């Protein structure tokens, strides 16, 4: 009857659906590779959709995908094994050269941009008037690493101006330089700002920003993959 | 066989147990020591199963169905053909269920990654526990649990009800499914602004964050943002679990009777139990 | 202890986000509203403004004459009261009319016309609430997503309160208003229609329900999980894919075996969500009008 029919269309709706579904997340990473880079012989059943293109604001041009896929920077890694599926070996230090967790993408190096064209993210100073308004303000507190050790202390905090969030602690270090550290990845407490990712001996290795009121998108991803990628590579120097 | 972009995050390193022995991959799993548990628990379930099915009599799908060991049994053993293999197949699938919590520690290890993932899921898992060992403990018995079978596990749900009336009227019940409502809303909230700011009119460019704020501004006077969403929706997802768990632990416990008289407290305090006039007077 | 970016460690506040002007009347937005540290551990602390205009003005006088219209009668059945309005609050219900009255409008307004007026104010405050929804996104410029979302939960209500009432041939069919009376009619639906267990399309609904919980859960979690990495900044990481989003879907692809997209997720999102209310909207409106009995059309398959 009618309500057999409904549930019968039902069924064949569902599975157009999640082929449509599963073809919309197939537009980046695929097609599949090869460890080697190469393209990978088996793509499974569900085949690449048609094309679509975004169109970015501010002049930043369109991407349209899918789209040809390159990594397009060298990748510090080699095989451990003689057959496809076991892990790739750092061949030299994994945090400076930026794979496993501490991974980083070859994104713009523009900054985000908010809806009105400015820079999304600001040091606290040049952002008018943000200010604290709630927690225990970090400016001014040392930073300590997961060696227990002092590695600077905090000079200001980048902020999301349409957003209104903290998004990093400038961090000034012995040499009178700063680097970014991501609020995620750091904890406030009364008398200090620590950071369980880093031991102190590898601030100075955190990816600088090029001008030092902005921070573009490829910056970011390095700072925040370094300082991720801390946790399984400065594990030897930590520490309860 | 990878992703375009995944080679570079397949490091060593990250595992809990074994070193390197089982640090690597089969196509896109990542194994692990906990994949080679989840598969051993998962295959010997599986296997009990088919033979719980051969003592049943049947292969149908619709048709299998684990039942636990009556309640004469109490907390005890049973014989395999009378609630021994669900006994057995319950601590394969809670083997299996934590193991793939435990693989998911390893992946968020090894990807430099927070751990909110297999600590949503362990909800799932408690609420699993709740329904299987939790409460037909406290009650005594493991016939009070639901068997293992597609229909036969929604006759446990209506028979379980219906032994306190309308289901309704458990209070924790009523909460868990306010926070199942509000989070298939929000869920569909999330997703539709998403993708109306990422897909615009036609020619329009993709819009922003700002504009996203600005939408549920305009339209209800409040947005949570974008970070606040994604916290919304991890703690609605799991405060229904939680607060179903709750639901089911208390009934049969602390609370055994028809669960529309436990709103009598409410009616009947001093103050205006005996007013005349209204429903309950 | 590691912090998990649950609620926030530092708020900061800046000048009043007034929000992106695009196509909108302006003249229609409030002022802001206060702001709420309390709100802003979790998310944003800034209340409004919020946009009015003349649409806004008539849902909200429409919605507002729906709940004083039930509100009302829950006076009248407390014989006006308070105490006993607070006592029995749960237990009163506006009721619609009786079978004999069918669809008309001529029951009386203890026995079902004030069911049809409090419905009537129902329909409208809704559905001008839903052409909110499609008109501030055409004023963004932004696709009409929401709109389409809000339609499928609209789907079930009208259902419910209007459409199968109406193909029934009686306002009785429909939902009364009152808090324990709502879970009486729902429970004895099921009854009446040989247990909703049965329909194919309730136990669809429940697993796309409980199947939102689950992604709720795992996307809610994964973007937590990346934020350390700008995950949350989801529009962006659909224009310029970075390492959240890669290590997001590789946390994915290795636990499961196939992933996402930043982009695509929010599709899984939208759709998972909207047939919780689609395919129950279709379960309900088959139940007594083509199916009496979930339980025998299940035994016959058909
Ligand atoms: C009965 C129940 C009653 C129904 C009631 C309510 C239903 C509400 C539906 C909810 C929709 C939510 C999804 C939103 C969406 O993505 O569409 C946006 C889409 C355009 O987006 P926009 O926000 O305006 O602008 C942004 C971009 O331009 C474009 O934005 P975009 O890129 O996001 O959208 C692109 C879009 C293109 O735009 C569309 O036209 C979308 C279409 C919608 C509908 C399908 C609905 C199905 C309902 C279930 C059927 C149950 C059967 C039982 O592509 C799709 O959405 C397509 C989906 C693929 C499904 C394929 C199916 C399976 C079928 C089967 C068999 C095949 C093989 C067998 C194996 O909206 C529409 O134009 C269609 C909406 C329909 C209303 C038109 C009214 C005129 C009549
Ligand atoms: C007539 C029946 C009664 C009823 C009696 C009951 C009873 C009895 C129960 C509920 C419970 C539920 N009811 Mg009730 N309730 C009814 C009316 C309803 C109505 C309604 C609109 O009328 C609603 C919305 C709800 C909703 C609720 C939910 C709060 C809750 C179910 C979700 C849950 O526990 O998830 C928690 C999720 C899980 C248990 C899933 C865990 C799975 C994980 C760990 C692993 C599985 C994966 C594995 C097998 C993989 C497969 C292989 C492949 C990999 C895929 N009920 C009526 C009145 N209700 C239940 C509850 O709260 O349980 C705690 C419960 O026991
Ligand atoms: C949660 C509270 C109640 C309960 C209440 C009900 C009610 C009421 C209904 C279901 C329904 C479902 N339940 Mg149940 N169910 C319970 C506990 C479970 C458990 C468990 C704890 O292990 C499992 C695996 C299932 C699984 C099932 C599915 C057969 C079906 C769709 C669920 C879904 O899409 O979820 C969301 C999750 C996803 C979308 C992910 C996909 C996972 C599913 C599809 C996996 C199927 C597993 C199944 C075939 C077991 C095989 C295991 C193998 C041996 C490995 N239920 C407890 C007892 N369940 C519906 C149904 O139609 O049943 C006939 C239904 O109406
Ligand atoms: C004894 C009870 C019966 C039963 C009888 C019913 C009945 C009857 C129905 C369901 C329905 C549902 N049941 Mg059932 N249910 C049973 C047992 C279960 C169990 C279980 C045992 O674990 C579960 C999990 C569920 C789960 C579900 C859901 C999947 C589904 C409702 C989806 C929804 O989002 O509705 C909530 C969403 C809406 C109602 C949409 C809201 C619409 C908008 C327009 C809101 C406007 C509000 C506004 C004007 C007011 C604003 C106020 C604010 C302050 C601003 N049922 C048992 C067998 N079930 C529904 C369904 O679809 O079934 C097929 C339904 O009609
Ligand atoms: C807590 C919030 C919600 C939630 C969260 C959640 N679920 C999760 C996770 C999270 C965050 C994942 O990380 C994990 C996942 O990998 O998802 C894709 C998962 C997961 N949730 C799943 C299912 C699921 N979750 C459910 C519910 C929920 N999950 C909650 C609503 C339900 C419901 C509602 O019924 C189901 C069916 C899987 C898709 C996945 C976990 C997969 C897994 O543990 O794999 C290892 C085990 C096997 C491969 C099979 C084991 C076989 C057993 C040994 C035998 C079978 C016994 C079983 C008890 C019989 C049941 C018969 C039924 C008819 C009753
Ligand atoms: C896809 C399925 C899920 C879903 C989707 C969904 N719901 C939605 C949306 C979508 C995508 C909309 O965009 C729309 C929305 O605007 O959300 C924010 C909405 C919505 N879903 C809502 C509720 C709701 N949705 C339901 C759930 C669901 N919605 C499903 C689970 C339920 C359940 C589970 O029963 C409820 C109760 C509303 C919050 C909103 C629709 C708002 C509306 O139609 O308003 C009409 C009435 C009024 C304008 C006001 C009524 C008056 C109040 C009773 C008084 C108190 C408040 C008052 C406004 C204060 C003002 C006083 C001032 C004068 C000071
Ligand atoms: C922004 O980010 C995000 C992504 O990325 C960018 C994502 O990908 C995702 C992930 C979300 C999706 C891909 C959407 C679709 C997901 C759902 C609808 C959830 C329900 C999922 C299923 C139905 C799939 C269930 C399949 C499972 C659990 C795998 C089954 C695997 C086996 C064969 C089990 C056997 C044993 C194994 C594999 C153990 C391992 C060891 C060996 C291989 C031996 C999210 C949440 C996300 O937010
Ligand atoms: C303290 O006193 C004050 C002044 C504050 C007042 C207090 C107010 C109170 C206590 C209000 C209480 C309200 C309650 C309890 C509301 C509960 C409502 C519930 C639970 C509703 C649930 C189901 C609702 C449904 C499905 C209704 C659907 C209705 C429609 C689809 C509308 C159909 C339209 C009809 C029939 C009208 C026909 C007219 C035409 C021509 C369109
Ligand atoms: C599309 O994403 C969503 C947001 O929009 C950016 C929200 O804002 C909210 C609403 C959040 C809350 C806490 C409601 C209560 C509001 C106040 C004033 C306390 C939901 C559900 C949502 O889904
Ligand atoms: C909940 C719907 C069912 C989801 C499972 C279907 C999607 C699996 C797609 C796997 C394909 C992955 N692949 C080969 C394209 O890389
Ligand atoms: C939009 C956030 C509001 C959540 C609404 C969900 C309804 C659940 C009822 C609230 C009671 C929960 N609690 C823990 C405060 O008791
Ligand atoms: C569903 C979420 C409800 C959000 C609550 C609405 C807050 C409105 C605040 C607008 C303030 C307007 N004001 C006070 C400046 O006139
Ligand atoms: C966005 C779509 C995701 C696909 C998930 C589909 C889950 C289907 C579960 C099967 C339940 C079938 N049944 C018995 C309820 O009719
Ligand atoms: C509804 C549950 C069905 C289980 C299948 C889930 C989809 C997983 C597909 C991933 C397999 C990818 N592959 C072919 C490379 O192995
Ligand atoms: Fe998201």
């Amino acid at each position: 009857d009618l309500a057999s029919l409904a549930i019968y269309s039902f069924w064949i709706f569902l599975a157009g659906l999640i082929y449509y579904l599963q073809t919309e997340n197939m537009r980046e990473g695929y097609p599949l590779e090869n460890e080697d880079g190469t393209p990978a012989a088996n793509q499974g059943p569900f085949p690449l959709p048609k094309p679509k293109t975004f169109i970015l604001p501010h002049g930043r041009g369109t991407l349209t995908v899918p789209g040809p896929e390159s990594e397009d920077r060298p990748i510090a890694l080699a095989r451990t094994a003689v057959s496809e599926g076991f892990p790739h070996a750092p061949t030299g230090d994994p945090m400076k050269d930026g794979v496993g967790p501490a991974s980083w993408v070859a994104r713009r190096d523009l900054p985000e941009l908010d809806g009105h064209g400015h820079n999304k993210i600001k040091p606290m100073k040049a952002a008018a008037g943000f200010h604290v308004s709630a927690g225990k303000n970090p400016i001014g507190l040392p930073v300590r690493g997961c060696d227990l050790e002092i590695a600077g202390k905090v000079v200001d905090i980048w902020v999301d101006i349409p957003e209104q969030m903290a998004r990093f602690l400038e961090v000034e270090l012995k040499d009178g330089s700063t680097r970014l550290l991501p609020m995620q990845m750091v904890k406030v407490q009364s008398n200090r700002v620590h950071v369980n990712a880093l031991s102190s001996d590898l601030f100075a290795g955190i990816p600088t920003i090029k001008s030092p009121t902005e921070v573009t998108l490829l910056e970011e991803d390095k700072i925040c993959g370094y300082v991720a990628g801390g946790l399984m590579y400065a594990a030897p120097k930590r520490k309860s | 066989a990878l992703l375009s972009f995944e080679r570079k995050y397949r490091v060593p390193g990250g595992t809990l147990v074994g070193g390197n022995l089982f640090d690597f991959w089969v196509g896109p799993f990542y194994v692990g020591f906990f994949g080679v548990a989840t598969f051993f628990f998962a295959a010997l379930g599986i296997i009990l199963i088919a033979w719980s099915a051969v003592l049943q009599g049947t292969w149908n799908p619709q048709l299998i169905s684990v039942y636990p060991p009556a309640l004469e049994y109490g907390l005890g053993g049973a014989p395999l053909a009378k609630g021994g293999l669900w006994q057995i197949i319950t601590i394969c699938a809670t083997g299996a269920f934590v193991s793939w919590a435990l693989r998911e520690v390893e992946i968020c290890r090894k990807l430099g990654i927070g751990y909110h993932i297999p600590f949503a899921f362990a909800f799932a898992i408690l609420a699993y526990l709740t329904l299987v060992l939790f409460r037909p403990v406290m009650m005594g018995a493991w016939g009070y649990a639901f068997p293992y079978g597609i229909w036969t596990h929604l006759d446990w749900v209506s028979n379980t009800g219906y032994t306190y009336g309308n289901f309704h009227y458990n209070p924790a019940h009523m909460i868990a499914i306010s926070f199942f409502f509000t989070n298939a809303l929000a869920l569909a909230l999330h997703g539709a602004l998403v993708l109306s700011a990422a897909n615009p009119e036609k020619g329009k460019e993709m819009r922003t964050p700002d504009h996203e704020d600005t939408f549920f501004r305009d339209l209800v006077g409040y947005s949570i943002g974008t970070l606040g969403i994604h916290r919304l929706g991890l703690l609605l997802s799991l405060s229904a679990v939680f607060f179903s768990a709750l639901c089911m632990i208390i009934t049969g416990t602390i609370w055994f009777d028809q669960w529309v008289d436990w709103w009598q407290w409410w009616v009947k305090l001093p103050w205006w139990a005996n007013i005349p006039g209204g429903i309950n007077g | 202890a590691e912090y998990q970016n649950i609620f926030s460690q530092v708020q900061v506040r800046g000048p009043a986000d007034l929000g992106m002007t695009e196509d909108v009347n302006l003249a229609n937005r409030s002022g802001v509203g206060p702001f709420s540290t309390l709100l802003g551990w979790f998310g944003n602390a800034q209340l409004g403004p919020i946009y009015l205009g003349s649409l806004g003005v008539l849902s909200l006088f429409s919605g507002l004459m729906w709940f004083f219209t039930i509100g009302i009668w829950f006076w009248y059945q407390a014989g006006w009261n308070p105490a006993v309005f607070l006592r029995d609050l749960f237990f009163f219900s506006l009721e619609p009319p009786a079978p004999e009255y069918g669809l008309s409008f001529a029951a009386p307004l203890k026995e079902g016309g004030l069911w049809l007026i409090a419905s009537f104010f129902m329909f409208v405050a809704v559905w001008s609430w839903w052409g909110r929804t499609y008109l501030r996104a055409q004023a963004l410029g932004m696709g009409k997503h929401t709109a389409w979302a809000f339609l499928s939960a609209i789907w079930l209500w009208m259902v419910l309160g209007f459409i199968r009432p109406i193909l029934m041939g009686s306002w009785s069919e429909a939902v009364p208003y009152g808090i324990f009376s709502h879970l009486d009619w729902t429970n004895n639906f099921s009854l009446v229609h040989g247990n909703l267990f049965y329909n194919p399309f309730h136990g669809l609904s429940i697993a796309f329900l409980y199947g939102s919980a689950l992604l709720f859960a795992m996307h809610g979690a994964t973007i937590l999980a990346v934020s350390r990495f700008g995950g949350e900044r989801e529009l962006e990481q659909i224009a310029d894919r970075g390492t959240a989003a890669e290590r997001a879907a590789l946390f994915w692809r290795w636990t499961m075996g196939f992933n996402a997209t930043m982009e695509g997720i929010h599709r899984w999102a939208i759709w998972m969500a909207v047939l919780v209310t689609l395919t129950g909207g279709i379960g309900i409106l088959l139940s007594g009008t083509v199916v009496d009995n979930w339980y025998v059309w299940g035994q016959n398959h058909g």
